[PDB]
DNA sequence: TATATATATATGTGTATATATACACACATACATATACA
DNA sequence: TATATGTATGTGTGTATATATACACATATATATATATA
């Protein structure tokens, strides 16, 4: 629908007008409240948040790390608007013809799937529930992703043949580390997991801690409060500012 | 116990009560004495305070006066669609007995021969061919009459460059000519409306009175479903 | 009580379907089943599909058809 | 938007698609809770509502005498042409 | 690719027609006949290929089955739906450059339908440098493309 | 029975705030229930 | 008197299901509250 949509010019709307608009052209069957709030979600771009490379431009308060992004803006108050150059370049307008769609009512809203130029769904970050199972990512290196994807098809790659052979035979050659992108930490891999790690700054002239950094994807005020219940850490610490 | 579109609610009393009802309410002729136990009579009070074009409150003291305030504007609003019509009408003939000519002799002109817009424009030029605005004559969307007899003979050859070959056929000629002749019958109506008592546009006002009624009434009877 | 029948249901449409003329729509329950129907056809250019998502989207002539069948579409659970 | 909005085909939408073509097209600067209930407003008839040449046919549920039209669907069920 | 090559062969199939018949239309004289089914028929007298031109201009959601099964099946539209702009000589000029260019294009088609390891190798490759720059390009703007 | 308060309701077009419930699972906090004793 | 050891709660993520509330503005009506009369 943001395709659709933006087509003409890429001129801003707000977020409930353009939910209105996908709610009528791809024949959504749901309420509003969390067809606004998956806009704004997807819309969102901070260091932390669930998608590295987001559809949109947010134009507003699309909230910030401290809050989990869980403080933007009422949907009557923010803007979004189509991030075309990516868009156009991720998936390309005349592959979209080729798809297999899905059939709402008797007319065509939307594919299947898309199927961009890059494996998208181990580049960005994702927690949820459902239904039997549990979904839980943690994104891969950019620089990883496109080294094996220019060993699997350049053909002047001296990694090429070693890397069908890896494909046939179901072997790893080429790593794949996590995304420490716009993260301050570091990483490390002990066993059969990898574990990452804030930074402090020690200063026994003052008795002063300074917290520099969190993990990954740690909202500041819910680990403010997680460390003020925990009498066992508070005989031991006076005063916490932020 | 009532129904979703018709009252009936059901009251019940102590026994022995209906005698003490009229010495405690009593009955005035403006009401009975049960609409005063009950509460079932209201005054209609009206507070007739609207806005005005160009902004500002008004404040009437009747609904004549709204009437009588209401009755110019859509009397000027027929003068002035009238004299719109009248325009485009003549406009837009002067357009098509051109096209008509150009059908006739595009075999004598030999259109193909020529280098771009620029020779077409100027061999159409020297024979005859008024140079017109086609896009203000197709669609006058809000034009007023100054702005519609002041940009339209400043334009160029772009009615006739358009033309499909599929209109240059004699059927095509037949429709057009008879839609010219209509064109003309309806200005000649036109012109003839301006003129009428008590002022212009008084048969078509009548008209729309009867089409407004008509489509009330089918309303009222399907609930408002127009079904 | 579930043994001796305490829980019951009502069942209504999910998608109606209006043909041109024809003065009875067809009732479809699961959309599955309607999608099933409306992929079999060759020309659905005159018909109005009505998905109706909660039961207040039900207009007033629907309504005095359901409740005219009141009892004719209440369901009851057994225990097995 | 109404006029401009059914004039290709008459086909009828919800009542929140509806206004957020409204404030997209006709430049409404305000919030869209309140839109919205003029929207449903502008539909109802029945004995005793405000307008007696209602603008929208409504379809759906849209109040009735007993509430005086406070108790209709909310925007997310009921459509309006 | 391939939906690429049929269209291409499709409409250079379209236009080398349309080109003779502005050679030709100036004594076919178009202008003489009645309706359009007399105008079909002496049109197709002369060898113009009946065609789909609502479907080779615009090829949607069309499988190339259905592409070179319903297109070649159709009428003379677009042929009677020029407009008397299209007549002159700069038109058929540019008509014949875009017929050079659908040619080459058609050359470079089928000269990467066969290449190594599988079809269409480079284009995927550009479409990977295009993609990471427009990444670079985001990154470097907080993801608001200035 | 009288003159006098002060609070109280409803209408349209506006301005602002919200909250339960389902679904999975890694993780955090609270005992508490014993089992040697002591 | 410390120790484990099996109990019980408790937020948290995305995509769903169903609701709730404060304020402004004018004017006509209302139902009980109030003097002081006595």
């Amino acid at each position: 629908g943001g395709v659709k949509c933006f087509a003409s010019n890429n001129r801003e709307r707000k977020v409930f007008q353009f939910g209105g608009y996908v709610a009528d052209h791809m024949f959504y069957h749901h309420g509003d409240m969390s067809l606004n709030t998956s806009i704004i979600k997807a819309a969102q771009y901070y260091p932390g948040s669930s998608h590295l490379y987001p559809v949109f431009i947010g134009i507003g308060s699309f909230g910030s790390r401290h809050l989990g992004g869980k403080d933007a803006g009422s949907p009557r108050y923010i803007s979004v608007q189509l991030a075309s150059e990516f868009i156009k370049t991720m998936f390309p307008a005349e592959d979209s013809w080729l798809l297999p769609y899905v059939f709402e009512d008797g007319q065509r809203a939307e594919p299947e799937y898309y199927v961009p130029v890059l494996p998208l769904a181990i580049m960005e970050y994702g927690a949820n529930p459902s239904e039997g199972w549990k979904y839980t990512t943690w994104a891969r290196q950019l620089e990883d992703i496109l080294a094996l994807v220019r060993a699997y098809v350049d053909k002047d790659n001296p990694k090429h043949e070693l890397l069908h052979y890896a494909i046939k035979h179901k072997i790893t050659i080429l790593p794949l580390r996590p995304s420490n992108y716009n993260f301050k930490g570091h990483l490390k891999r002990f066993g059969q997991y990898y574990y990452s790690y804030g930074t402090y700054v020690i200063s026994e002239q003052r008795n002063i801690i300074t917290i520099t950094e969190l993990p990954l994807r740690v909202p500041t005020v819910a680990y403010i409060e997680s460390i003020k219940k925990s009498s066992n850490r508070m005989t031991f610490i006076e005063e916490i500012i932020d | 116990y009532s129904s979703s579109e018709t009252i009936e609610i059901l009251v019940k009393l102590k026994p022995n009560s209906l005698n003490r009802i009229v010495e405690e309410f009593k009955e005035t002729e403006e009401q009975d004495s049960i609409e005063n136990f009950l509460r079932l009579r209201n005054c209609l009070h009206s507070h007739l305070n609207f806005v005005k074009p160009k902004g500002g409150i008004i404040e009437f003291n009747t609904y004549y006066e709204i009437l009588y305030a209401w009755l110019p504007y859509r009397r000027e609003l027929y003068q002035k669609r009238l004299m719109r019509e009248h325009a485009v009408l003549k406009l837009r003939i002067i357009m098509e007995t051109a096209i008509v000519r150009y059908i006739n002799e595009s075999a004598e002109l030999n259109l193909s021969h020529y280098e771009d817009e620029k020779e077409a424009s100027r061999i159409l030029s020297e024979h005859g061919f008024p140079p017109l605005n086609h896009t203000l004559i197709i669609s006058p969307e809000f034009a007023s009459i100054e702005e519609l007899n002041q940009k339209a003979l400043q334009g160029c050859y772009t009615y006739i460059l358009s033309l499909q070959a599929r209109e240059l056929l004699i059927a095509a000629k037949t429709r057009r000519v008879e839609k010219i002749k209509k064109m003309q019958a309806r200005l000649d109506k036109v012109e003839q409306l301006l003129q009428e008592s008590p002022f212009p546009g008084a048969s078509v006002w009548l008209e729309e009175i009867d089409a407004v009624e008509k489509a009330i009434i089918k309303g009222r009877n399907t609930q408002w479903k127009f079904h | 009580l579930i043994i001796h029948g305490f829980v019951k249901r009502l069942l209504t449409p999910l998608i109606r379907v209006y043909e041109k003329g024809k003065t009875m729509p067809v009732e479809f329950y699961y959309e599955q089943e309607f999608d099933a129907w409306a992929k079999k056809q060759t020309s659905l250019a005159n018909h109005t599909v009505k998905y109706y998502k909660g039961l207040a989207a039900h207009d007033t002539h629907e309504v005095k058809s359901m409740f005219k069948h009141f009892d004719n579409m209440v369901y009851t659970f057994t225990l097995d």
